[PDB]
């Protein structure tokens, strides 16, 4: 519904548009239009993983476009890349 | 509505023999259960439910010649009637093998698989039959032997003359009566009570098979090799009750419905004819591409389904007739089945229902072969 | 829609303008090498393939075995067994030779008795089988289909095509 | 007595070899034999499978510089 | 000089056709080697990657 | 993938199955008996709405539920609805059956059965804390031997890695599954035969189930996963294989 | 000791160490409890050798739950002294593990006594 | 001839009596199949005569265990007796239709003058009582047997690994 619009909205368009975000992914091809029902939610880790998965707490950010512009080096790659094709582009 | 639901096929047995079926020897107790033998050697005991086999015993260096199944009545130890099947398989190459089958009709038990017994033999065994309610068989060779189950000697001999025997059956009610049918073409009578041959016939051809009928115990039908079945009747043996004549080659067996009124007759042409009793001609013909020179035929025990062993190595089971379906029926549709059949039985003989009840489709060679005898039929009358 | 309409649309038009499935590859196929190919082979039989080994006189066991210099079980469907049986009388020899105890049968579930299709869907469906025949338009049918060896009957015994390990 | 003789003599010179297992000691899995197996009993196989070399082409190479 | 040493050639050669064939269809290689990471690549709803059996 | 990254769940084309998109996708089903894992999962939790409500999702593992790679692999049609009984024949343990019993939903049940008695009792333990699921720790070659339990199944379920698997399942579809009911057999070449390969034991339990009047619909290889499998999608019939 | 079911006989025990010395030639294999339970989890594992006399047993007992919740073969030999000396180190070694290889010298040996365990089971 | 036949129950046993057979020729038939699937075609063929329900769970238990081990149980028994009819004990024995060919002989000790059956034809009657359940009841009163199957396939589960409060 029209609540947490603009940060959902956000979030759908950075999982549509997410075979860019890392130059070493490489995704398989589809389309993917937005779902009908969706519901966002956070991945429990187990107690059994407190090293490997558990993330932390200082970093976990109430939106998947916020920590992702909280990584850095997705940042220096980022305005890399954006420097990059804007000098093409002029 | 007949016309268009006629579908007699319903059926085969399995993966079938090899070399072609020549014997069949259904259970005349059970309804599931029959015997097939191949003339590669080979006998099967099919149940007929599942439409698969229970045992397969290769048996014998030659062909079998006769299949029979039974029980047989032991002194040493009455036999599991229950657990097990018997049957008696008639070689070539001067065997009697008498077999078991573990059977799983009932569930009260929980060795012994196959070839109880054997009896060797001087001649070579053509025909077998079995006299019920004594277990006492006869087999026709050379000269035809009446064997006791737990003697290995032939107990006794029967023989109106020296020449060969090609076929036997004991007749259902009066069980003393055997018949017997021998390559001068000859129809032989033999009687156990008195223990000797009791009546000859000398036909023209000769008569490639028998078969009592189980409502009237003195009439019997002769598959004869000139075409035609021969209903006779038992002690007035100058004459024939019937003719059964819409073949085009050799009748190779007969059989009675277990109601007593229709006779079902499979030939040496690659067809399968139904008749009543009554009329004395074909109520109906089955046939197939894939079916072949059928040389056996055995109406089944309720009176419903026609096994049929051909000489491809198929048995076939066909419907007796091609509309009564197996379910059970609702009491108005069956008062609406038996009106349709009760008022087109009324309103037979009118010209359009004749038309088209008798309307169907014959292979082309025995349309052929059909009006080829017709003409030479007229050609004889019209000299005589 | 007149026919002078359409020739001005159409001089209009050229200058104006001037679920799914895809079946995943067999697991047992390098390139085209079908490496589930080992022996002893299961060759799948043809009619056209039993009629042309009775008119050569070669045996099918033994002849095949005398081609692959390996054990053969030769597999028949029922829509190859249902054409012998059509074919018929003439044919007998070929209906008693292709019912033997080594002959293994193999079941199936199709409504019509299309021979060329029952093979084609095995192969297509399974790529472990040879298969066996005389015929020119399942021969092209089959030599499209990769990584599967065809084996035909022709001149003295029977010749092999597909296969690597022919020796 | 000719096929009992060859017969012999070829399954225990294949036995030898090591291609043909104890177990299978007959004529029949003598033909369902192949080149995998022998491919599998030459000397550089068989350097790089007990550890003596990091590859196959090591293998081949420790072998020739003897 | 892979036409000059025959065997480097074919070693080359065979370790092309590996990254081909890993191209071509799903290879099996090890199973999962840490903690379920997810399927990295993207699940893909309607494409049915299965052989239908026809009739 | 780690444990405080958000992430969108979306229905899968199978009703009741989830995909759960994000950096990575994942595959994701209903937890019923919600704050707890069974074999210790990674899962995920959403809010919907009195105070809203917690519901609990998990996720499958690939290489650990047979059926998690036939659903990623990409299957046409698989047999287990929101709502139908499944028999499930070698559950060895939670580690798929509870997640069958997640994907068959509250209303319809799960007729685990296993042989062995540890994993017997584990289980018992999670078939306690489940309610879908009921727990048989009699053989499976023996449905007369547990036949008063299990009533006209819907599909089943099969992961017995015993050479006479064709055996087991005609003697479990013919006493328990309905007509025209689901049959997915998982199969495993290296527990059937070792001597010859994947594609000719494939070839030959198809032939069995179909003459066992099984109509195999389907047949995947789940290959990325598992090293030599395959499992067939088949329609049991019981009348008139054509 | 009921607990360990299946214990092998006198030459099925000269043969699972005969085939445990070569594997541990080889390096194939894997020793001690917890480095099996690492193997099994792992599903790298070809089948699982346990000891008899452990003192007590149900410290490798844990592992048959594991071994048949994956479907791997496991059995159990009289003496943990003879496990070591076949495993080829100086301590007494109650549970090893034959891993997974087919670039291996002992393919054919591994899978003979693998089916002969499973035939067992 | 397949007279009575049995059926067990998590909620007591089922004794019905057969009225009129298919015919065992073309048991293998699309119609007669059919004609087992739909109900309304099935109680022309069964009708239910006798239903002795279970006292308590723990009786069920017993009964359950003493069934899947294959005997004969003290309620069994008495339903048999009450419901078979005594023939004699030499020629024209009873036809009883059950699932289990285990079951089969303790059955026949017990009643010398009754026949056990587990066909082919045998289990399709059982199959269809199966399918069809509680509308063969009639309205005689039965427990949920959903209920009742999770019930006693938990206390079951529970005997054979032998559960523990420790
Ligand atoms: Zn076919």
């Amino acid at each position: 519904d029209d609540n947490m619009r603009r940060e959902v909205q956000r979030d759908l368009l950075l999982i549509k548009h997410r075979a860019a975000l890392d130059p070493k992914r490489h995704y398989k091809k589809q389309r993917w239009e937005v779902p009908e029902r969706f519901a966002i939610g956070t991945i429990i880790e187990d107690k059994s993983e407190f090293y490997s998965s558990r993330m932390n707490r200082k970093e976990r950010k109430s939106t998947i476009l916020e920590t992702l512009m909280g990584d850095e080096a997705s940042n220096k790659y980022f305005k890399r890349k954006y420097n990059e094709i804007q000098e093409k582009s002029t | 509505l007949e016309r268009m639901f006629a579908k007699p096929f319903v059926g085969q047995l399995g993966y079938g023999h090899r070399d072609g079926v020549y014997a069949i020897a259904k259970n005349y107790g059970s309804l599931n259960k029959l015997a097939t033998g191949s003339a590669d050697g080979v006998i099967k005991y099919w149940n007929m439910s599942t439409r698969e086999e229970f045992v397969s015993f290769k048996a014998h260096y030659g062909l079998v010649t006769g299949l029979c199944v039974t029980q047989p009545r032991f002194h040493d130890k009455k036999p599991d009637l229950k657990s097990q099947n018997f049957m008696l398989s008639c070689s070539d190459d001067k065997t009697v093998k008498l077999w078991s089958i573990n059977v799983d009709d009932y569930s009260n038990k929980n060795n012994e698989e196959g070839l109880i017994r054997t009896f060797d033999g001087e001649s070579a065994f053509q025909g077998i039959d079995s006299h019920r309610e004594n277990s006492t068989f006869a087999t026709g060779g050379a000269k035809i032997h009446l064997w006791d189950v737990n003697r290995l000697k032939p107990v006794s001999d029967l023989s109106w003359g020296a020449d060969n025997i090609t076929s036997l059956k004991f007749n259902q009610n009066e069980t003393d009566i055997l018949a017997s049918t021998g390559s001068d073409n000859s129809i032989v009578l033999y009687d156990l009570r008195t223990n000797s041959p009791t009546q000859k016939i000398v036909q023209t051809m000769r008569t490639n098979a028998i078969c009592w009928n189980p409502m009237e115990a003195f009439n019997f039908v002769t598959a004869n090799e000139d075409h035609n079945a021969y209903y006779y009747d038992m002690r007035n043996l100058s004459r024939s009750l019937n003719v059964f004549k819409d073949h085009v080659s050799a009748v190779m067996d007969v059989d009675f419905s277990p109601t007593g009124d229709e006779i079902v007759t499979g030939s040496y042409d690659k067809s399968i004819r139904i008749y009543k009793t009554n009329h004395g001609h074909s109520r109906e013909i089955y046939h197939t591409k894939r079916m072949q020179h059928v040389f056996q035929v055995k109406y089944s025990m309720d009176s419903k389904y026609i096994i049929s062993g051909s000489d491809d190595g198929n048995v076939r089971l066909w419907r007796s007739k091609a509309w009564e379906r197996s379910n059970v029926k609702t009491t108005r549709e069956k008062n609406k089945l038996e009106y349709d059949e009760k008022l087109k039985e009324r309103f037979r003989h009118m010209p359009e229902i004749k038309r088209i009840s008798r309307h169907r489709h014959v292979p082309q060679v025995i349309k052929k072969a059909q009006e080829i005898k017709n003409i030479e039929l007229s050609s004889i009358k019209r000299r005589e | 829609a007149k026919k002078t309409r359409k020739f001005g649309l159409v001089k209009r038009t050229l200058n104006t303008k001037k679920t799914r499935n895809i079946p995943q590859v067999s697991s047992a196929l390098f390139f085209q090498y079908n490496q589930a190919i080992k022996p002893p082979y299961q060759v799948l039989i043809d009619t056209n393939f039993i009629n042309f080994s009775i008119q050569k006189k070669v045996d099918i066991v033994r002849g095949m075995m005398d081609c692959l210099l390996a054990k053969c079980n030769p597999l028949i469907t029922d829509c190859v067994m249902a054409e012998l049986e059509k074919l018929g009388p003439k044919y007998r020899i070929a209906l008693k030779l292709a019912r033997d105890p080594r002959i293994k049968r193999l079941s199936c579930s199709h409504k019509g008795t299309y021979a060329d299709d029952c093979l084609v869907h095995r192969v297509l469906q399974h790529k472990c089988y040879i298969v066996a025949t005389n015929d020119a338009g399942l021969k092209q049918r089959i030599r499209k289909i990769p990584g599967i060896p065809l084996m035909s009957v022709g001149g003295h015994a029977y010749v092999i095509e597909k296969l690597p390990d022919v020796f | 007595p000719k096929r009992l003789f060859e017969g012999n003599a070829l399954i225990r010179r294949l036995v030898r070899v090591g291609v043909l297992s104890e177990d299978k000691k007959k004529l029949d899995y003598v033909l369902a034999l192949k080149v995998e197996d022998f491919l599998e009993r030459r000397l550089q196989t068989q350097v790089y499978k007990l550890g003596l070399a990091k590859s196959v082409h090591h293998a081949r190479v420790l072998i020739t510089q003897r | 000089k892979d036409n000059r040493n025959s065997r480097v050639k074919k070693r080359k050669k065979y370790q092309k056709a590996q990254k081909k064939l890993k191209s071509v269809r799903a290879v099996y290689s090890g199973g999962q080697s840490g903690v379920y990471e997810g399927e990295k690549t993207g699940i893909k709803k309607g494409l049915t990657r299965s052989v239908k059996f026809k009739n | 993938a780690r444990g405080g990254a958000k992430v969108v769940i979306e229905p899968h084309r199978h009703a009741g199955v989830y995909i759960a998109r994000g950096k990575e996708d994942l595959l994701v089903t209903k937890n019923m008996a919600p704050g707890e894992s069974v074999y210790g999962e990674k899962r995920i939790s959403v809010e919907e709405p009195v105070p809203p409500t917690k519901v609990e999702y998990r996720v499958w593992n690939p290489f650990r539920s047979k059926l998690a790679a036939g659903i990623m692999g990409g299957l046409d049609e698989l047999f287990i609805a929101p709502g139908k009984k499944v028999l499930y024949l070698g559950a060895a343990s939670g580690t798929s059956v509870s997640h069958v019993s997640d994907v068959v939903g509250p209303e319809g049940v799960v007729y685990a059965v296993e042989f062995s008695h540890r994993p017997g009792r584990e289980l018992i333990s999670m078939a306690k804390k489940r309610p879908n699921i009921i727990p048989i720790i009699e053989d499976a070659r023996h449905p007369q031997k547990y036949r008063m339990l299990i009533g006209m199944v819907d599909c089943v379920f099969a992961d017995v890695a015993q050479p006479d698997q064709a055996r087991i399942i005609a003697l479990n579809s013919h006493m328990f599954l309905k007509d025209q009911g689901g049959v997915v057999i998982s199969i495993k070449a290296n527990c059937i035969d070792s001597t010859v390969d994947a594609e000719t034991v494939f070839a030959r339990e198809v032939q069995k189930l179909r003459e066992e009047r099984i109509k195999p619909l389907e047949q995947l290889t789940l290959e990325p996963y598992e090293r030599d499998h395959c499992i067939v999608v088949g329609r049991y019939m019981r009348s008139g294989l054509k | 000791n009921p607990k360990a079911f299946p214990l092998a006989d006198a030459a099925l025990t000269q043969q699972i160490l005969d085939v445990v010395q070569q594997a541990a030639n080889l390096r194939q294999l894997k020793k001690g409890a917890n480095e099996a339970t690492k193997t099994l989890n792992r599903g790298i594992s070809e089948f699982i050798i346990m000891a008899a006399d452990c003192e007590p047993i149900e410290i490798l007992l844990h592992l048959p739950l594991l071994c048949e919740d994956k479907n791997v073969p496991y059995v159990f030999v009289p003496s943990r002294v003879a496990l070591g000396r076949a495993c080829g180190v100086s301590r007494p070694v109650i549970a090893a593990s034959i891993t997974t290889n087919d670039a291996s010298a002992i393919k054919t040996q591994i899978y003979a006594v693998k089916d002969k365990i499973e035939t067992l089971l | 001839p397949i007279e009575y036949l049995l059926f067990e129950e998590p909620t007591g046993y089922a004794v019905f009596k057969v009225k009129l057979q298919q015919d065992d020729i073309g048991s293998r038939l699309k119609e007669v199949q059919e004609q087992i699937n739909d109900f309304g075609a099935f109680t022309k063929l069964i009708e239910l005569v006798s239903f002795a329900p279970f006292k308590g769970a723990a009786e069920a238990l017993e009964n359950a265990n003493d069934i899947s081990e294959g005997l004969v149980s003290e309620s069994l028994k008495a339903i048999l007796d009450l419901n078979l009819p005594k023939a004699s004990s030499k020629k024209k024995n009873i036809t009883l239709a059950i699932s289990d060919k285990n079951l089969g002989p303790s059955i026949k000790e017990e009643f010398p003058y009754v026949d056990c059956i587990s066909n082919e034809l045998a289990q399709d009657l059982i199959r269809g009582v199966r399918l069809h359940g509680e509308k063969l009841f009639k309205g005689l009163q039965s427990g949920d047997l959903e209920r009742a199957q999770l019930g006693l396939g938990h206390a079951y589960s529970r005997a054979k690994v032998k559960f523990s409060v420790q």
